[PDB]
């Protein structure tokens, strides 16, 4: 009726989705066995969006876990909800790419699409009415950055009308763990602009900034980072799974979020993160959510929106509120920070309400927005890729795969054309 | 499933392999018989439920391997795996490459062929030898040469003793050293050049042992190889395979010579009185007085750094240490690497042998920097070999063995060209 | 009471692992007590990164104080008398009001 | 509705602000836990002026605690009312100023002004209708005397209409703890004249003199000194928080006070101060309050009003009273000491009544007045600052921060222009 | 948080370290092993094993002095790598310690200070202790300031050291080292704490009734001085004074960074039995020329700045009363360019007592740091002696044979004529 298939690419994608599938299983009251132990009828009313029915009152995630190395599948099923996934949905190869975009995209990509596409088509023919698939991957890897681009291109030909969201992981320049990282990001964003309806730019560094300051966690592991990135995309589709006073879904936002097809990159935002000491002195109010929402430190991307102009704003609220406060806070923030908003679009903010609160919490809010600050990231990649590509450095690994040299030039041309028309819209 | 096969050559190869294998046995809990009262990357199961080391000890002298044959681990090891010769090269690359090799080339090749048949998915070939001994030089050269055409894609790691710039156990070592470099240039993927004098200084200065020995050195060699292989053996938040850290170490086909470092290395008595944390251990990895090759990277420029933490460690502290080391003007980077780090984390702390020297420590670090400061050692060797070849000393030995004397000048010119290429990078 | 219920739930969930934490300490301190210092540092660190005295009114909550440029060093208590407050009432009788 | 945000600067400011947050917590019946344990409905009707709502029936002070040294906050947090303040409002750093005005104002303050500006704007946008902010600091420091001037300059540009009152601490010449104290003071009062609606000059030595004589305390600590200033300034807004016979506010006083914008320095006075032996023989009467107040000993500044001319007088009263004596005493003091009052403005006395008595006390009164005595402080600083600048002593500390030398002169020139026109108002 | 690192130079530096750190162990409560059965972080550092490690660099050019510490009671208190030794010493030669022998161990010490600076997050300043007499304490010490000045331009560099006593002397070639060291304590020092042992000799015998004192008895008193300076940093107080607070309020010009210290009261337990201790009594002893720790009379000079550190059971009331009495004394002269030259600092914790010491357990204490121009006569005596040495060309062959130019002697001698002249300009 409106179903989503959870594509999963890379070690980063596998760990992110594994934390995600646990989170909504808590939300829908699904045990590790796969049955329903929940209490409310709404906890099992629209669970068919992500789950598929099995005998014995059992439900299976509609996820296709893909990676080029089998060394991560063990840790996937070693986790809490490791046995909830169907084993036939696990698709993986033997030899990885070694963070080489070339190897994942072309050489060891060619044989593994057929197993992925057959599994993807099987879940595609399972549900009657698909809203769209969902893929999480990293732009600094060899499979998520590499292989991860290829299956997107083929499913656009196979399924053009379906919504295509990507919670990609953009590498950071201040903190980076890969030397060939700019080369992979150079050849992946070109695939993003051509074939993607919307992209969510996440950054691990800004996640690390939040936990140090906003949460003040002493020892933040990647599970904590996976907890945040699962929470925001849980807030994307909570209005889909549960009724609200003002309903919305992916297509309500995506149509309202894309003024022109070339621009589909957004930075998300989650309102109630407070440290344990911050729990003691607060009053839970909608203005407090909005105040923490627009503070530039709350963004988990690597771009401050105060240097850019704001194209379009989304604010999706999870729980029970009164919208007169919600409309007054959107109106208050629109007029006050007038310089940061574009003038050719009055009323840049889109609002949505989801009646069901997040589990364990009373009030929350989720935020999506497109601003001129995202172009700060792309040229920042260009300063490093061109520094690499001028001396033909690290090229024989790519050149040994079998492509020619103009692909870097056209990928460099595409994002330079991207930021140029992005600068014109400022 | 990841597999690394040992191809150790020479007296150094045999002693280092016995070292590394006691560390592997104590790490995996295997008793000296080979019975357990992770492991599969090095061991292999048998019909009798024993665990079989995947090592090929090859030597031209019997006694070095007969010491193992009458050692404690005799029943642990394979009589067929241990390959011995009757007459040595006696520090003669020509003997080792032309006269004595062909007798047992076929036997060694067949042994590694059956070991590769036993392995299903081969990750790597770890090959240990020396640049001083005629055996460890010429035999290593020919087995690289044939192994390259036997397995084109399978990676070949090259751990080898380089002659020390001040102390030496041979006079005819530089001829073998200059003649061997062709194979480590055109038949190797990574090279881990080591001179004894650096480890001598390290173990005297830090470890307080005024009278160490070759087994004390081999303990640290086994420790660094174990820390390299720990990501394959056990779980980590960011597992690092061989392909990943070779890709983020090798920019060009001619540059595959990184320098290594292990920290922390302190005795237990001094280990009583200091905190060991990420910042201190990563600062100790950067001191020129702790470098395991006699050169100062402060005289050169780092252009790549692979990084392998181990034990009780948090990526927050990892990123903080990365920021701290990046904010240092004494440490330079080449202009075409704004981001030159390859970070990996493993859970299990490094284990300890009884009778060893390092105290048991909860967190450790292994550093692998590719820089341009290594070429000065090759320059010293070039001067020494030039003043060797000026008077044509010891030439009669090799000529009677039967090689063509122009190969000496060809190797000298080739290493000069390698130094010139390192100048071009620098 | 909804937030009051969650307050008691936080007390309930913090307790249960303290039993699981404690029984390892008693099991580990079966041969020698010379060696139980990191447990005593671990179970007396407090809830959150705080160094000062616990607040019994709020339930032993230790709020942190981390606002120092990019460093954020936690504030340590140099320790003092920490005497009971004036209430403004002790002095008003001391001043005769 | 009518809200106040407390700005807190310096070790002096942090301690007195902590003392001030305790007395009104006792007044508004707020436990150290944070809830409300009061009995009267009027004890909780206007608590939103200083407190903000927190869930679970809790109220948080609307304070912004600032200092350049981190150890002062731990003394604040280890204080008995240390768990009443929200931690995010605390802003500080590890690098101090070392009693240097220049380091606070330019070098190190520039990295911290952004964060406190975020905090105050957070508190400003919280309340619907803000009357103004309130900063308390010392002129002898490096943070409150220093970057505290920089905070004031910014928020006047951001919020011009809002009131900006300062219970600033002016250093004493007879007792001082800093040699560059005239240097910081001369570079601070020039910031005061340009950007401040009203200022109250409290001298610690005058506070020291009172407990020497009026209270006869054997060992009064600085907490006692913190007790007087909190009680003095709680009497400013007691009419704001609680209705009275004749209501008044901060803007009611300030508009009725300031004849020309250049003059906003005043001496405050407090009525109910008696030693233990004085409690045995007394009668709580209106004249006794008025009689005690106009004696120059009670005043907490280092200026004798008998050497100057009282420009205007504001006298607010706390507790339930009649206006028969209140008017009869102010008329009596106006006529009797005519020479100490200016002739250009008749009826210099401004009066206000607050019905609610102070906690645990029956009658009280608070007074704010402008006189021609205040230059006894300013010109005496000029007897120091000029006699320290001509040889360029202690200048390399200030010169090393990167500023010029014309700034000392212009601050001095403004201070000589300040007194000179104000001299002219004496003989007018 | 605040941290202090000791870079004591010389055998004397090793010995005062032994005295200081034993005292530091007693106040916080460190066992001889190093376990408690955060006031300690400024001196100590936590380990993985939970050991509290001294943050001092013991550096010496001879093995025997530091090896005694290696076999002392606190052998398992100090890190063995930290105690840096030398195989050969200079033997009362500045030149050997500054041009030949120092260079072998320059880096190894300089790696240590960096590693100690690694452990600390916010570093306040550096405590460097040495002696002007010994070659290592003069030669090796002079070079290290020159290098750490460019390594840490902003970090404070305190200097307690030993000047040659104007009559008694343990060396003949001491003035050559003393003169050639004065250049470094001018352009590579922030403060200085010159002391002759003879002044301590007179004070201890006169006051503490020990007719046969040893060097440890002296070092206990110097440890009390350093303890009093850091006491406001280690523990809370009404007026906490950090390192930068009194660096600013003691130094009028960059060329003038030589105050004189004074500690009081210093009296035996039998002596303490019969006499009352009060703030006025103990502060009056601080201005007595016979109790001064430098052989000069400030009554022959003028104070331009006095720094005041109260410790123990002290009250701000008696603080101001004592200041009032001292300001009313014609015997105490002040410069015309500092009317307020008292820098008040108050701490709570009384100074602890070492068993086997000389000072009895007292409740209150005072510390004095007065800069005056009467110190300049002591340098003139050194100029009087060293010049009459240097004309005779004696011991010149020793220094010239090391490899330094003989013209630096005249330049160093010429310098101190300018420093003495500058102190005369302030005296006008
Ligand atoms: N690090 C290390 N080096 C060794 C060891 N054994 C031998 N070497 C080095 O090897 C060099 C000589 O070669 P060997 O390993 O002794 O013998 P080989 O490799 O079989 O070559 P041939 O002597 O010609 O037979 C010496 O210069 C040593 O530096 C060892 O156990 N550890
Ligand atoms: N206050 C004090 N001064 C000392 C002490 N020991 C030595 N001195 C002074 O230091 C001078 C000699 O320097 P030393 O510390 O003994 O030796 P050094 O500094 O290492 O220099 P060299 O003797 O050349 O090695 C003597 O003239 C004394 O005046 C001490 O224990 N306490
Ligand atoms: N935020 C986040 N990032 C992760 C996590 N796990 C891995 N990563 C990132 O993923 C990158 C490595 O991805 P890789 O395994 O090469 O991707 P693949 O080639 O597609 O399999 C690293 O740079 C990590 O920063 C996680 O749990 N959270
Ligand atoms: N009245 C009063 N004055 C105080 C108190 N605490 C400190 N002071 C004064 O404040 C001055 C030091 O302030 P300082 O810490 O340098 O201010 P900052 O630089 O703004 O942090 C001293 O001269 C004291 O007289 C107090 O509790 N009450
Ligand atoms: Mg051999
Ligand atoms: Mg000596």
């Amino acid at each position: 009726m409106r179903e989503i298939v959870h594509l999963q690419a890379g070690q980063c994608g596998n760990q992110i989705g594994a934390k995600f599938w646990e989170v909504i299983s808590d939300e829908h009251g699904i045990d590790p066995t796969g049955t329903y132990h929940g209490d409310s009828d709404l906890q099992l009313e629209r669970i068919n969006v992500y789950y598929n029915e099995a005998t014995g009152g059992k439900y299976v995630p509609r996820a296709v876990l893909v990676d080029l190395e089998p060394g991560t599948m063990d840790s996937v099923r070693s986790g809490p909800f490791g046995q909830i996934f169907r084993p036939d949905n696990f698709v993986f190869g033997q030899s990885g790419a070694g963070n080489n975009w070339a190897k994942g995209h072309y050489t060891e990509g060619a044989e593994l699409v057929d197993s992925v596409l057959d599994v993807v088509r099987k879940e595609a023919e399972s549900c009657d009415c698909l809203q769209g698939f969902q893929l999480t991957h990293s732009l600094g890897g060899g499979t998520g950055s590499g292989m991860g681009t290829l299956l997107i291109s083929k499913i656009r030909e196979e399924y053009p009308d379906r919504i295509m969201n990507t919670f990609s992981v953009v590498p950071s320049p201040k903190v980076s763990d890969t030397v060939v990282e700019p080369y992979n990001a150079t050849l992946s964003v070109h695939q993003l602009v051509e074939n993607t309806d919307e992209t969510y730019c996440i950054d691990n560094e800004a996640l690390y900034d939040i936990c140090f300051r906003t949460l003040k966690l002493t020892t933040p592991t990647y599970g904590d980072l996976n907890h945040l990135v699962s929470a925001t995309m849980s807030g994307v589709t909570t209005c889909l799974r549960f009724p609200g006073q003002l309903n919305a879904d992916l297509r309500k936002l995506a149509v309202n979020m894309v003024p022109f097809p070339r621009l589909h990159f957004f930075m998300p935002g989650f309102a109630p993160l407070t440290s344990r000491g911050s729990q003691q002195y607060r009053a839970l109010t909608v203005p407090e959510l909005t105040q923490q929402m627009f503070d530039a430190k709350n963004m988990m991307a690597a771009c401050d929106p105060r240097h850019g102009r704001y194209l379009t704003v989304a604010a999706v609220f999870r729980g029970r509120m009164s919208m007169k406060e919600v409309d007054e806070q959107m109106l208050n923030v629109q007029n006050k920070n007038s310089s940061y908003f574009v003038e050719w679009i009055p009323n840049n903010v889109k609002t949505a309400v989801c009646d069901i609160p997040p589990r364990g919490l009373k009030m929350s809010a989720t935020f999506i927005g497109n601003s001129t600050a995202i172009q700060e990231l792309f040229k920042r990649i260009s300063e490093q890729f061109t520094a690499m590509f001028r001396r033909k450095a690290f090229l024989h690994w790519y050149t040994g795969e079998g492509m020619d040299e103009m692909e870097f030039t056209e990928a460099e041309s595409n994002m330079n054309d991207l930021v140029s028309e992005y600068q014109q819209y400022q | 499933m990841r597999e690394c096969i040992s191809i150790h050559v020479g007296q150094a190869g045999v002693q280092i392999g016995n070292a590394c294998w006691e560390l592997y046995c104590l790490e995996h809990g295997i008793q000296p018989d080979g019975q357990m009262p992770s492991f599969n990357t090095f061991f292999s199961e048998t019909g009798a439920g024993k665990h079989v080391p995947r090592a090929v000890f090859v030597d031209l002298e019997p006694t070095v391997v007969d010491e193992v044959r009458t050692g404690t681990y005799r029943q642990l090891f394979h009589p067929e795996q241990l390959i011995t010769g009757k007459e040595d090269a006696a520090n003669n690359y020509a003997r080792g490459h032309y006269t004595i090799g062909k007798e047992i080339v076929d036997l060694v090749l067949d042994r590694i062929r059956k070991l590769a048949d036993l392995c299903t998915g081969l990750q790597g070939f770890l090959i240990f030898h020396s640049f001083g001994g005629g055996t460890g030089s010429g035999f290593a050269s020919l087995l690289m040469e044939r192994l390259s055409v036997d397995y084109g894609k399978k990676s070949k790691l090259e751990f080898a003793i380089y002659p020390a710039p001040q102390v030496s156990t041979a006079v005819v070592e530089p001829y073998n050293s200059i003649l061997t470099t062709h194979t480590t240039l055109e038949h190797s993927d990574c090279a881990f050049m080591v001179d004894n004098e650096a480890i001598y200084d390290i173990c005297r200065r830090n470890l307080d042992i005024e009278r160490p020995t070759y087994t004390n050195l081999n303990r640290l060699i086994g420790q660094i190889v174990s820390s390299i292989t720990a990501s394959l053996r056990f779980d980590g938040a960011l597992n690092v395979d061989l392909t990943e850290f070779q890709t983020n170490l090798v920019p060009y086909p001619r540059i595959h010579f990184p320098l290594a470092t292990y920290a922390p290395v302190i005795s237990a008595e001094k280990a009583y009185h200091e905190q060991l944390s990420v910042a201190e251990i990563t600062n100790a990895c950067f001191e020129p007085a702790n470098q395991m090759v006699k050169c100062d990277p402060r005289h050169g420029k780092y252009m790549a750094c692979c990084m392998l933490y181990r034990g009780d460690v948090v990526p927050k502290d990892v990123n903080a240490a990365i920021a701290t080391i990046k904010t240092k003007r004494t440490i330079q980077f080449v202009d075409w690497c704004p981001t030159g780090f390859k970070v990996g984390i493993n859970y299990q702390p490094p284990t300890v042998v009884p009778g060893g020297d390092l105290a048991k420590v909860q967190r450790a670090v292994c550093m692998l920097s590719n820089t341009t400061a290594i070429a000065e050692a090759w320059a010293r060797l070039d001067h020494k070999f030039d003043l060797m070849y000026a008077k044509r000393a010891f030439v009669h030995w090799y000529v009677g063995e039967g090689m063509e004397e122009g190969e000496f000048s060809e190797a000298r010119e080739d290493l000069a060209a390698l130094e010139k290429d390192y100048e071009e990078v620098g | 009471d909804y937030w009051r219920l969650t307050d008691a739930l936080t007390v309930e969930k913090e307790k249960e692992f303290e039993k699981y934490a404690r029984e390892v300490i008693n099991f580990e301190s079966e041969s020698t007590k010379k060696y139980a210092y990191p447990m005593v540092k671990a179970v007396q660190e407090g809830v959150g990164g705080g160094r000062g005295p616990p607040f019994v009114g709020r339930g032993g909550i230790r709020p942190s104080y981390q606002a120092t440029d990019a460093t954020g060093v936690q504030l340590p208590c140099f320790k003092s008398q920490g005497s009971k407050y004036n209430d403004f009432q002790k002095s008003k009788r001391r001043l005769g009001f």
